[PDB]
Order: structure tokens, then sequence, then C-alpha cells
């Protein structure tokens, strides 16, 4: 489903980790309750950083979305990640666009910008993104 | 019973034990083995590691996603003053290993190296080679028998050699003896050609050719003591625990009745010797020059010495080698750098490394600025 | 490339210093974390003597 080869970032939200949402689908925000692609090192939780997929649940929201497991996508984080091209960068906030696995999108935009890495990786966040 | 949460362990077993490595010196032990088409070279080299600093690198890996870009990666500068190739050993294949069969030095031996002998050099009337520099006196009839005898026998031929250290920052004195081996076609040729290098120096430049893995060998830095937690790296038990945390619980059990020799438990952390692996050089830098790290694309006279000298170390001011990434070691310390002993067909390693741009800035600090004569420009300029 | 400081004018070199985005999609490159985080404290560089942005506009050594 993922276009390409994620490079690592720095692991910012682990399990629980709310974040708001970025799309307008009315997921009001997200809850991480588990991550794709996560390794398994006993007691240790499953962190998702920015691109990662995860499995979200809306704690907040149109009902429609909410009391069921579905996959998003983390489009900002917080924690500051560093590109190898040598900078630091970190958002305001960490967030993410709800999403199928795929890789599509539920909500027709997305709010706020987006990291280049998780731009690169979906076709289709930087499609609904503006800034990246 | 049984574990429950099968989980991976802690530290790695054969690393033990973890001493305190009798030397300071990287003592390199394992050389490359053999090439009788390839000339007469030395394996290894002594260094002195200075401290690091980034560097701004092209990228050619195509595949990757960071294809043609600059891409900062850390590096280490390693001062390495010309070598002093002091003297001859030889080594005889036996069943109980190898042996030394002998050792020429040089007619004369610098005030460096000598002091190595000595622990109270100050006090030492300082006969460290005399009677030996007086086998030589006897036109050369000594020597050459020895010599002769190694070249007779002698599977292998370590040059001794020492580290100018009248050419760093150092407060040292005492340089730094090494064996390093030698590894071109035939022993009659090892032999002579370090009987034509005996006082004579060796430059990096010769050995090491930019762009190439350089297996760096060193004594870890140091901490001392260390409980568990931080040495082998345990989870620390929870805060409401009585007697304390950073602990490991439950050694063993029961039966076996003793103390596991794979449990992890405190004391020594550090100064270890560790060889570490596959560490490219990016650049091989000269002593009688101005802008060593000036580049193809930088064109600014600058010296590989950050502002204000390299944290610790001091300066530079003199030929080394821009390794890239960490070693194991401190600055100021003596970090033996070996060839790789197998070809990597690695393709990161092969990558014909061009370096864009270096940080020169202060290292003591957050620097701003490079140069100081970019400091000027930009402050103006003044007020002193 | 060399950038500049969004906080306090100076140059950052490549592989140093932060970069930042805030809510709006604006980017605030900092060279350390004195101008970093006077900008996450909310402070106005034109109220510190050490930026330049202070310093352009009392004229210093222009």
């Amino acid at each position: 489903g993922a276009q390409g080869t994620k490079f690592r970032i720095s692991l910012g939200l682990p399990t629980g980790a709310i974040m708001n949402c970025a799309d307008n689908s009315g997921a009001r925000n997200l809850y991480i309750m588990a991550v794709k692609g996560s390794g398994s090192r006993l007691n240790r939780l499953p962190a998702a950083s920015l691109g990662d997929m995860v499995m979200a649940t809306v704690k907040k929201g149109k009902p429609e979305l909410r009391k069921k497991v579905m996959p998003a996508i983390v489009v900002r984080q917080s924690k500051a990640w560093r590109r190898k091209d040598g900078v630091f960068l970190y958002f305001e906030d960490n967030a993410g666009v709800i999403a199928n696995p795929k890789g599509e999108m539920k909500g027709s935009a997305v709010t706020g910008p987006v990291g280049k890495e998780c731009a690169d990786l979906w076709p289709r966040i930087a499609s609904n993104s503006g800034v990246v | 019973s049984h574990r429950k949460y099968e989980a991976p362990r802690h530290g790695h077993l054969g690393f033990l034990p973890r001493k305190r490595a009798a030397s300071v010196r990287g003592r390199v032990k394992s050389f490359p083995k053999d090439d009788q088409t390839k000339p007469v070279a030395l394996t290894s080299f002594l260094g002195y590691k200075a401290g690091m600093s980034t560097i701004v690198r092209d990228l050619d890996r195509p595949g990757s996603k960071f294809h043609k870009r600059e891409v900062v990666e850390a590096v280490t500068v390693v001062d390495t003053p010309p070598i002093v190739v002091v003297g001859v050993v030889g080594y005889v294949e036996t069943p109980r290993g190898l042996r030394s069969l002998t050792t020429v030095w040089a007619e004369h031996l610098s005030d460096e190296v000598k002091r190595r002998f000595y622990k109270n050099w100050y006090k030492s009337k300082k006969k460290a080679f005399t009677k030996y520099s007086a086998k030589y006196a006897e036109n050369g009839a000594q020597v050459d028998r020895e010599l002769a005898r190694i070249k007779k026998y002698a599977s292998v031929v370590r040059v001794l050699v020492h580290t100018q250290v009248r050419k760093t920052p150092l407060s040292q004195k005492k340089a730094h003896l090494a064996e390093i081996q030698l590894n071109g076609g035939s022993v009659s040729d090892k032999v002579d050609w370090a009987k034509e290098h005996f006082e004579k120096t060796v430059a990096v430049d010769s050995v090491f050719e930019q762009n190439e893995m350089i297996d760096v060998v060193a004594v870890t830095k140091g901490h001392g003591f260390e409980g568990v937690t931080h040495r082998w790296g345990t989870k620390k038990l929870p805060r409401k625990t009585h007697r304390g945390l950073r602990k490991v619980a439950c050694i063993g059990a029961w039966h076996p009745a003793h103390v596991m020799w794979s449990v992890a438990r405190a004391g020594q952390r550090g100064y270890h010797h560790r060889t570490s692996i596959n560490h490219k050089v990016y650049r091989v830098g000269k002593g009688d020059d101005e802008a060593n790290a000036a580049t193809e694309f930088d064109r600014t006279k600058k010296t590989i010495t950050p502002m204000g000298g390299f944290v610790h170390y001091g300066a530079i001011n003199n030929d080394f080698v821009i390794l890239k990434g960490s070693i194991p070691g401190t600055r100021k310390r003596v970090v033996t750098l070996r060839k790789s002993l197998y070809t990597n067909t690695s393709r990161k390693a092969l990558e014909e490394v061009t370096l864009k741009w270096i940080d020169t800035a202060s290292k003591f600090g957050k620097g701003r600025f490079q140069t100081p004569a970019e400091k000027h420009a930009f402050l103006g300029t003044l007020k002193k | 490339k060399v950038e500049i400081d969004s906080f306090s004018g100076a140059k950052i070199y490549p592989g140093r210093g932060t970069l930042f985005v805030r809510g709006d999609s604006k980017i605030f490159r900092f060279q350390s974390s004195k101008s970093a985080s006077l900008f996450h404290q909310r402070k106005n560089p034109r109220r510190i003597a050490w930026t330049v942005l202070y310093r352009r506009h009392h004229k210093k050594g222009i």
C-alpha cells in the first residue's frame, strides 16, 4: 500500500497518544491504539511516528467514525525528528488523517501542513495536502 | 516456572569480560592475510583522535530517496603525524602460534621513543639503546646477521613504528610504539623495505587512500565502575521498590546455586578495547597546507581545526584522516587505524565520496560562524 | 544553502539548529535553543538587544 521506502524518523506518538485530526472527515480527534509495522519488544509501546500507519479510533467526532477501529496516518508529529539532509524539525502538533489500508483518504482535504516524508510515502496525502 | 514474556537478552555476551584492557593503545590483534601480487605496505597506522565535526556531502546511492543531494553526515578527525618506523620484528609459524625471532632497531632512536622505555625519564641516565647502538659500530656486522636471520626464517614481519608526539598538541612526550604488519609479496622484500625505513618517516597519504573502509581500533572512553542499568542496559525496577531500583532483581535461581556468568552485574564500564569496523575515510589532509577543510565546492581557505581548537584535543597542525561517523575513544586518545580484512562490495563502500563542505565552527559552545574572518564581517568589527 | 534565523537573523549553516512549523504552515529556522526557546516563550525579536531585528530598527553599525 505505502508508496515507497519510508526513511526512519524519531518516534513521537506512542500508544494512546491522542492527536488532532488533519482531515475534514470529522474525526474530531484520533487515539493511537496500535501501529502498523511496529516491532515487538517486551514491555515497550508501539510508537507511531509521522508516516507510520496506525490503527486509530475516534475518541471524539461524528459517531459514524466513533467506536470502530480504523486505520489512519500520522502527517504531523512534534517530537523533533531529524532529516537525513541534516536539519531537525517539529510541528506545533501531532496529527493525522483517517485512512484505509490502501493509503487512500476518508476525507477529501487535509488542514495544516504535512511532513514531506509523509507526502512522499503516500501519494494521496500529498494531493490533499497544501504545504508539505 | 518459565520466563513468561520471553524477551531478548540485555547486553552482548561475547564482549565479556568487561575489564579495563591492559593498555591505552588500540593494539590491533589481527592483520590482513597476504598479497604476493601487491607491494609492501603498512597494514595499519596510529592516530590521535582530535574530536568530531559535521560534513555535508553529496549522495550517490541510486535508489535511495536522497540520491543526488546535500546530506549532513557526522565525522571524526584523527591527527596522524608522520609515523616513524623504528624497528623490525620477525615471527615464525610454530605449532604453538607465532613467535617473535628477533628485533632490529635503528642506530638512533628519538627521545620520543626512548622515553617509552622509562617511567622516570627525568631521573634516568637514559641508557635505552646505547650498547645496542654500539652494535652498529662494527661496520654493520651484528645487524646484518639479525636482519638476515629474519630474512631466513620469519613467516611474518612486523615493523615497529612510533608516533611523533612532538607534532601533536598533547602533553605526552612518551611516544606510542607499535608493531604493524607489512603485507607485501615475500619476506626478503619486507625486511629490505623496513631496513630502508629505520628513522625515516611514513605519512598517512601513503598507506590509506581517500574513499576507503578502515576498521578502527581503540580503547573506548572511560566511565568507571557503573551500575547494572547503565552498563548492561536493564530495566530499572519500579519506583515503589525497597532497597533501590538500578539493579537486576533476580540474579539466577536456586539451582544452579551460583550466580551465572551470563547475569548482568556492575563494575567497570567502558575503557574497553573495541575494534570497530567499516569506518569509511572521507579525507586525507596535510600539515604543510592552509585550506585543509577547503573543498572543490567551498574554496574558502580554512583549516580543519575548528574555532578555538578541538575541545580538549587542541588544534591540528598536521596530516590527518577525516573518518566517517564516530570512532571508539575519546579525544587525545590513540587510535590504531587498520585496513579492512576483506573486500567490501557493499556499494556503500565503493561510493566515490566528495565532501561538499565541512563544519569548522567552534565546538565549545554553539558556534554561529566557521571562520573568524566571517565573524568580523557579520558583526562589524569592533569594538576592540 | 546557508539559511537565516527567523528569530534573530543569524546564519544557520547546514547541519545545525532547528526548523519548526507553526499551525499556519509557516517555517521558523533557529540557530540555537536560544532563538528557538524565545520563540517558544512568545517574545518579540524587536525587543531582544542581541537580535538583528533589534539592531536594525535601532540602527546599529550600518
